[PDB]
């Protein structure tokens, strides 16, 4: 587990487990913008099993 | 003959529920092999207490179940009408008629009698949520189970009911009451008149702390901590151990500065309550003392569920980190002696509305003690069965509706040519035994109100427009009476939802029964 002392390590520590994951959802909030931004009523929905 | 001999196990089992139903009747106590004894006047789950031999019974405690989790009232109006429908079929068994025009003719007989529901309806409840209008729901849900405690009850469960729903109308897409809201606990001593309703959740243990309460300062931070009280160490072991004297000092100081910077924090973020769902150190709460911290021990975590919806607070998988995003706000919260026993409870005041009240209850019996804890249990449900499907529609109870359906039955007998007269004759005259049942466990004479009820919904009247009293019902006396009663002056009266529900199951219970010839057992 990764326990932080101080507010400064809180992000420093947990940018490992974050790393992976921001790497992905950054890149798939800029499709909903760049596709089907403009277009109402529609939606995109995720599977991640 | 084994058809035959079904009904008769089944007949050894229905006047047992004949005593249950009614102002007469009585819980059970059964004495499991565990050596704990469950003692409640529900029939449902007496029916999860007791062993049962002939596969046949199942279905009708299948059948039974189903009454107690949707509508979660009418399981005696069930188990009672499937039991007489077998009883008047016997007849038609020996007459030669085959089962299968029986059941058939129960299917086009249940087809006419939801029909006549809808023109059945006297009042509309307005779902207004009103302490005096809720009186008219409650009372006929603990009659007919405690005596004397309809009165004081009355006032209870109402007003624990409009705590927890907000103000709207006419609007039924997002659901607010749910069968949780209503929490039932019980002290010794005090009696029925001391009791008052709480707005939230009650807590009878102790704080486990030298502080009683925490000021009047309005919004307390209220935090649930899920890991326990102790220095951050690897999660993997990290046993505390002392090899030397000389590393004692370093240990034992290390853990009393660890854990006072970490209450240090709490302490300055507003947070007036800790909730520690695991065990707390020694040394944790001597720092808790100072900062009036209350002290607050929960281990079972389905009590978390319920807390999280009245004040906002998230359960934290770590220590130390008082998110202010995920606290809760509560109002007010106050220690009082409740009972004989100083204990510590949960409550509101205006802001952050709880979605969850527990009534407190008091007595010197401990019989009639766990038997009300079961009749509220009843009527919780009852109030979820106000939504959109037939909520506001009601029909008129004690053993009204059941007799006002053999009129209305039989002149459709003659008006179906066929077969299927045998089955809609005896379809209205398997209705009788709710009067009946009555009646007789009252000690009243059947030769008497029984030819009074028939007289009383079947009257000759020199016009078209029904008029006088349509509303004579079933009455228990115990004391004097002439003839029967109007209903609408104690205003006993039962939803459609309830009684519509119960009629389907009811007719599907009695119909497995019926087309079952053969059954096949072994020995285990």
């Amino acid at each position: 587990g990764f326990f932080y002392s101080s507010a400064d390590q809180r992000d420093k520590l947990a940018a490992s487990e974050r790393k992976f994951v921001d790497a992905k959802l950054k890149k798939i909030i800029d499709l909903k913008n760049e596709v089907c931004g403009m277009d109402p009523d529609k939606g995109f929905v995720i599977i991640n099993q | 003959g084994q058809i035959i001999k079904s009904i008769a196990a089944i007949r050894e089992l229905h006047q047992m529920c004949l005593t249950s139903m009614g102002p007469c009747g009585r819980n059970k106590i059964i004495v499991n092999h565990l050596g704990k004894i469950i003692i409640t006047n529900d029939a449902a789950t007496m029916l999860r207490e007791l062993d049962i031999v002939h596969p046949a019974v199942k279905v009708l405690v299948m059948a039974t179940e189903q009454q107690k989790i949707d509508m979660g009232d009418g399981t005696n109006l069930v188990m009672i009408l499937a039991g007489e429908l077998l009883n008047v079929s016997e007849k038609l068994i020996s007459m030669g008629l085959s089962a299968v025009e029986i059941i058939q003719g129960y299917n086009m007989a249940r087809k006419f009698t939801l029909k006549e529901l809808d023109e059945m309806v006297v009042g509309e409840i307005t779902d207004k949520n009103d302490k005096n209008e809720l009186l008219k729901m409650i009372k006929p849900v603990i009659s007919s189970k405690k005596y004397g405690s309809e009165d004081i009850l009355s006032e209870l469960v109402s007003e624990a009911v409009s705590h927890v729903l907000p103000v709207a109308q006419q609007a039924g897409e997002i659901p607010y009451f749910n069968v949780d809201s209503i929490r039932v606990v019980k002290i010794m001593g005090g009696s029925l008149s001391n009791s008052t309703v709480i707005k939230g959740m009650v807590f009878n243990r102790e704080p486990e702390g030298h502080v009683k309460s925490l000021s009047e300062d309005k919004k307390h931070k209220v935090a649930v901590f899920t890991c326990p009280l102790d220095i951050a160490n690897t999660e993997t072991k990290g046993t505390v151990l002392l090899h030397n004297a000389q590393e004692m000092l370093d240990f034992s100081k290390g853990e009393e500065k660890q854990i006072d910077a970490m209450m240090k924090e709490i302490a300055d973020m507003g947070v007036e309550c800790i909730v520690a769902g695991a065990g707390v150190g020694e040394l944790a709460l001597h720092y808790l003392n100072r900062y009036g911290i209350l002290v607050l021990k929960v281990p079972s975590k389905f009590e978390l569920r319920r807390l999280c919806r009245v004040c906002g607070a998230t359960p934290l998988p770590r220590l130390g980190a008082p998110t202010p995003e995920e606290l809760g706000l509560v109002e007010t919260v106050k220690t009082m002696e409740i009972g004989g026993d100083r204990v510590t409870v949960f409550k509101q005041e205006q802001g952050e509305i709880s979605r969850t009240s527990t009534i407190i209850l008091r007595g010197a019996t401990q019989n009639n003690l766990d038997d009300i804890e079961r009749a509220i249990d009843d009527g919780v449900a009852a109030v979820k069965g106000l939504m959109k499907p037939s909520g506001g529609k009601l029909l008129p109870g004690a053993g009204a509706t059941e007799i006002e359906l053999i009129s209305r039955i039989t002149k459709y007998g003659e008006r179906t040519p066929g077969l299927l007269q045998l089955a809609i004759k005896q379809f209205a005259v398997a209705f009788e035994v709710v009067p009946r049942t009555l009646a007789e466990t009252a000690g009243l004479d059947v030769n008497e109100v029984l030819p009074n009820l028939y007289a009383a919904h079947n009257v000759t009247e020199p016009g078209a427009v029904k008029t006088d009293h349509l509303y004579k019902g079933v009455d228990i006396d115990g004391e004097s009476d002439e003839g029967v009663k109007d209903i609408r002056e104690e205003n006993i009266y039962d939803m459609l939802a309830t009684k519509k529900f119960a009629i389907n199951v009811a007719t599907e219970a009695a119909t497995t029964v019926l087309s079952i010839d053969q059954i096949i057992m072994a020995k285990k």
